[PDB]
């Protein structure tokens, strides 16, 4: 559980150095996650199945 | 000393560099470096003076390390001998001590 | 191509665990050439390397180092004011290339210079260094001695005191 | 200005 | 001169102070009190007594 | 509650979160005592390690 | 042969001693392992005087006989500590040599 | 080129030993926790707090009302066969180390009142023992106090 | 008076042996220790030649000399390389 | 090849003699994961000449974006349609001669929270294998004062007027 | 490269000067004839070992200077070779900690 809670507020701590422009960046590189395979279909049947 | 030795013959070697690119590149400028280059060269001449000549370093160095190596052991035993009479004396002071002490408690 | 930071040996390893009996014995010195890291390190050398291999030698066998480390350092001051006068005269002259190396040489040959009077800074340091803890050990046990002497004459007067009291 | 520090930055 | 011959030179451990912690910006610490009269109450405190 | 909310509020008609692209500005090994304070006391001082950390 | 592997023992040895080496082994798993742990008491054989006069790199020595109390494998997989750890060692090493020399010279200064 | 030093004592350390004497130890004190001393260890330490026990009774003016002491290796064992008992235990140099009472057994046991039970509630038992204990700390007369 | 003195006494001489303890654990180290003078100055040498030893004159905050076999020294090191 | 993202790459000689003109080249080494040999710098490098030809032959262009002296050197990858136009593709910043790409605010987040709730999962199964609860009883998780204490209180507060504690 | 600003040059005069640095100078060492091993061939002469460990010997035990202070290897002599206030330091020759 303490793991978990290290993890969420390192996320959380990064989102807030994200809502202010202090030491950070947003610039929108427009971009596109190509997956190349049927990869979705695949993993939510195994996921659901487990 | 040595280290002391080898960047003051830098400084010396620099002292060379800096001035001769000061004069490419007024007269109080000429007359410090000048000033500071005969101070440091007369540094390294006075810590070059410091130097030894070679003595034993083996001859010598050898027979000197020999002779301590028995020096050594002879005073180790000297020094546990002592330490041993030390030790007795303070068994025989704290069994005074301890009988002392039980016959005072006996009481 | 992308290779990672280096991993651990995987070629043994799995020996050395075994079953906790019959292991790999360690391995034998190998008194000859070897590969740390990227040099070759192989053993049997000299400390201070000759400077008769790899350049010139303006130096006599006397050697006599104070006094040649001197006479260098002469040499240098001198050559600089040489350098100078390369200048005065013809700076494109073959001379201030010569004068340059030549330079490089003499401040190189007083770099070797006082590396070879360096040995006293060890071996005879070394020599001082047991003789003082040999005196270090002599002054632990003249200590031991008069504190031993202490106690005793403490000893002696309290005692005499208890009867001397009676 | 600010070299990667092996010892900390003084 | 030549041929060094190298003799049996003992020499002792120079740990005369040791350097227990080391900070930064120098500042060194020599916490190491070399003491044994103390020690052993030291390490009666170590003791058990439950 | 809150796995479920996080995921609603990702997938409600809201920007394409990978088209955009985090790059830091400046890095300065100086004592900073509002980035402590803005992170509730983690990540004090943005050095040169916390970048490729976090 | 027997040569190649005391070639590869001597570098990890001397690779052991940096602790950016030691945190990637010990994030990477390779500590939980109980057959890295014989290998590091296998590896002891290092602290014989022939096989230290081999040895360019003597920082790690010491280092490895901190691997065998089995405590400090289980931690250092944190990043921090191969911080603190380089740190200590680097103060120690440049410290040592530069606060000599300047207190050396600061008092031979200071007394004239 | 520069040649550095000759390293002085760094390379004898090696050879004539290992265990590394330089840097910090700062390493080992944070990251290492220190071993238990075995029972061979105990007994020597308890015998040596015998004798310094020892030592202060003989010093301090133990009352004559009974003092029933045991040094039982490692604690005086102050007992009266009455209503109280204690354990009194230095903790180091005879000149200025405090006490430490340790027990607060109350020895008023009786089977006719208290049957299957003591006498007084523990946590008042731990009370007075951190007020005496206190009151002993203050290197007065403890033994009497 | 009799017994504090001797407890006084007896504390100094524990201290003392102590130390003569201590001094014996060194002669026993010591006795081991004595070796080839030469092999000595060969191994400071070896450990001295680089920025091992002693660290550089000009050494701050930000070298690639390092306490360790950096890390172009160990991509061709042979550990990983013959691992590979 | 497998994640551009979970790759770093860096050489140490390059690391001292690394300066805003330099940064490019760093990225260009080659064998580098995150550059290309498509890309046209490269090209101009196997040609001639490194000026406004990035704004004639317009495509994959490595441009520097923003740079601090010391360490960060961040680079963005163009597509160019045309002279004025420009289509940003990705970032990889450089930090202490270490180049990683920048990651997507949302790639990161997923991974994040997988994490974060996988740990979550793990402590909860453990937590019911832990629990053993009944029909009988609470839940057996396997996996006072008798009264007469207030005089003895009062007692206690007496002794501690009679004897008072001294530090 | 250009440097050459008064400040930049008048930093450079007070770094050079700190590491270099009635006369106060070591006393002159003439020429060493005979070296103990390879000179005299001398070598294990009881009486070179004993005037090493306890004699003063000029250059094999020390540095004599002028005004007659001995200074021995592992001590710093303070020494005025330039006729001005500031005063060359010889650090210690061995340094034993």
């Amino acid at each position: 559980l303490r793991s978990a809670l290290t993890e969420m507020c390192v996320l959380y701590d990064v989102l807030s150095i994200v809502r202010d422009k202090k030491f950070m960046t947003l610039d929108p590189v427009s971009q596109d996650a190509l997956p190349p395979k049927q990869n979705p279909q695949t993993l939510q049947l195994i996921s659901k199945k487990k | 000393r040595l280290t002391q030795l080898q960047d003051a013959v830098n400084s010396l070697a620099d002292q060379f560099c800096n001035a001769i690119g000061v004069l490419q590149q007024t007269e109080e400028y000429a007359q410090l470096f000048a000033a500071l280059i005969a101070r440091t060269a007369k540094d390294i001449d006075v810590l070059i003076d410091s130097l030894p000549s070679e003595e034993s370093t083996a001859a010598l160095q050898a027979a000197s390390l020999y002779k301590l190596e028995e020096e050594n052991h002879e005073a180790a035993t000297c020094l546990e001998d002592v330490v041993y009479r030390g030790d007795m004396l303070l068994e025989k002071i704290q069994s005074a001590l301890a009988d002392i002490a039980q016959s005072q408690l006996k009481t | 191509l992308l290779p990672p930071p280096m991993q651990y040996i995987k070629e043994y390893t799995d020996e050395n665990i075994q079953e906790g009996l019959a292991p790999k014995p360690p391995p034998p010195i190998k008194d000859s050439y070897m590969m740390f890291g990227n040099q070759f390190q192989c053993d049997d050398l000299i400390i201070r390397p000759l400077e008769s291999q790899g350049i010139e030698r303006l130096h006599p066998m006397q050697f006599d180092h104070k006094k040649e480390l001197r006479k260098l350092n002469m040499s240098i001051l001198i050559n600089f004011l040489d350098l100078l006068d390369i200048l005065i005269r013809s700076p494109g002259s073959i001379k201030r290339e010569e004068k340059l190396e030549d330079l490089k040489l003499l401040f190189v040959h007083v770099h070797h210079l006082i590396n070879e009077y360096r040995p006293h800074q060890a071996r005879e340091t070394l020599r001082v260094m047991m003789e003082v803890q040999k005196r270090q050990r002599l002054e632990t046990a003249e200590r031991f001695q008069k504190h031993l002497e202490r106690v005793i004459e403490m000893i002696q007067n309290c005692l005499a005191s208890l009867p001397d009291d009676l | 200005s600010y070299s990667p520090t092996s010892p900390s930055y003084s | 001169m030549s041929g060094v011959r190298a003799v049996r030179i003992s020499i002792e451990s120079a740990c005369e102070k040791q350097v227990h912690e080391v900070g930064l910006d120098g500042t060194e610490t020599y916490l190491p009190p070399l003491s044994m009269s103390q020690n052993l109450a030291r390490l009666a405190q170590r003791i058990d007594f439950s | 509650q809150l796995n479920t909310l996080n995921k609603v509020l990702k997938h409600e008609k809201t920007p394409l979160f990978r088209n955009q692209v985090i790059i830091p500005l400046v890095l300065s090994p100086d004592r900073d005592e509002d980035l402590m304070r803005q992170t509730e006391g983690r990540v004090p001082v943005f050095s040169h390690e916390v970048v490729p950390d976090h | 042969g027997n040569r190649l592997r005391f070639q590869l023992e001597l570098e990890f040895v001397q690779c052991l001693a940096n602790p950016n080496y030691l945190n990637f082994l010990a994030q990477r798993g390779y500590f939980k392992d109980k057959a890295f742990v014989n290998y590091l008491k296998y590896l002891l054989y290092w602290k014989d005087p022939e096989y230290a006069k081999y040895l360019k790199y003597p920082q790690c020595l010491h280092m490895l006989e901190l691997l065998q109390y089995e405590h400090f494998r289980k931690e250092l997989v944190n990043a921090q500590c191969a911080k603190f750890i380089d740190e200590q060692q680097i103060l120690h090493w440049q410290h040592y040599s530069r606060k000599r020399m300047r207190l050396q010279q600061a008092l031979a200064e200071q007394q004239q | 080129a520069r040649l550095p030093s000759f390293a002085i004592p760094y390379a004898i350390d090696v050879l004539t030993t290992g265990s590394y004497p330089r840097l910090p130890t700062c390493i080992r004190d944070k990251i290492i926790p220190p071993d238990p001393i075995t029972k061979i260890e105990k007994q020597a330490t308890l015998h040596q707090l015998n004798q310094i026990l020892r030592h202060r009774l003989v010093t301090t003016d133990l009352p004559p009302q009974l003092a029933n002491l045991t040094v039982a290796n490692g604690r005086v064992k102050f007992r009266v066969e009455g209503e109280f008992e204690a354990t009194l235990t230095v903790m180091g140099d005879d000149p200025d180390v405090p006490w430490r009472l340790l027990k607060l057994e109350i020895l008023v046991e009786d089977k006719e009142t208290g049957d299957g039970r003591a006498l007084v509630h523990s946590m008042q038992i731990s009370f007075i023992h951190q007020l005496v204990q206190s009151r002993l700390f203050a290197d007065e007369k403890p033994l009497q106090d | 008076q009799l017994q504090k003195q001797l407890k006084e006494a007896e504390q100094i001489l524990a201290t003392a042996v102590y130390q003569a303890k201590e001094k014996l654990k060194s002669i026993e180290k010591a006795r081991k220790g004595a070796i080839s003078s030469e092999e000595i100055i060969k191994y400071a040498h070896r450990i001295s030649a680089s920025n091992a030893v002693c660290a550089p004159l000009t050494w701050v905050p930000g070298d690639p000399r390092r306490p360790y076999p950096t890390d172009l020294e160990m991509r061709s090191g042979l550990l990983g390389q013959m691992n590979n | 090849r497998d994640n551009l993202l979970g790759i770093s790459w860096v050489d140490s000689s390059w690391i001292p003699i690394l300066n805003s003109g330099s940064v490019l080249d760093y990225f260009s080494e080659r064998s580098n994961p995150f550059y290309d040999r498509t890309c046209n710098n490269e090209v101009v490098k196997m040609q001639r000449l490194t000026l406004e030809h990035l704004n004639q032959m317009v495509g994959i262009e490595y441009i520097l974006l923003h740079a601090q002296e010391p360490i960060l050197f961040i680079i963005r990858k163009q597509q160019r349609q045309s002279p004025a136009q420009v289509i940003p593709l990705a970032d990889y910043y450089i930090i202490a001669g270490v180049i990683y790409q920048a990651p997507d605010l949302g790639s990161v987040i997923n991974s994040r929270v997988l994490t974060a709730v996988h740990g979550i999962q793990s402590a909860f199964d453990e937590a019911m294998s832990y629990c053993r609860y009944h029909p009988s009883k609470g839940y057996w998780w396997h996996f006072s004062s008798i009264f007469q204490r207030q005089r003895v209180d009062a007692l206690l507060l007496d002794l501690r007027q009679k004897f008072p504690p001294k530090f | 490269l250009s440097r050459n600003e008064i400040i930049q040059s008048y930093l450079s005069r007070q770094s050079s000067l700190l590491s270099s640095s009635a006369r106060q100078l070591h006393v002159l060492v003439p020429q060493s004839p005979p070296t103990d091993l390879p000179g005299l061939t001398r070598e294990v002469t009881q009486d070179d070992l004993d005037r090493i460990q306890a004699s003063q010997w000029p250059g094999v035990n020390g540095c004599q200077d002028t005004q007659g202070n001995w200074y021995d290897w592992t001590q710093c002599i303070s020494l005025d070779p330039h006729g001005d206030d500031g005063r060359l330091n010889i650090l210690p020759y061995v340094c034993l900690d």
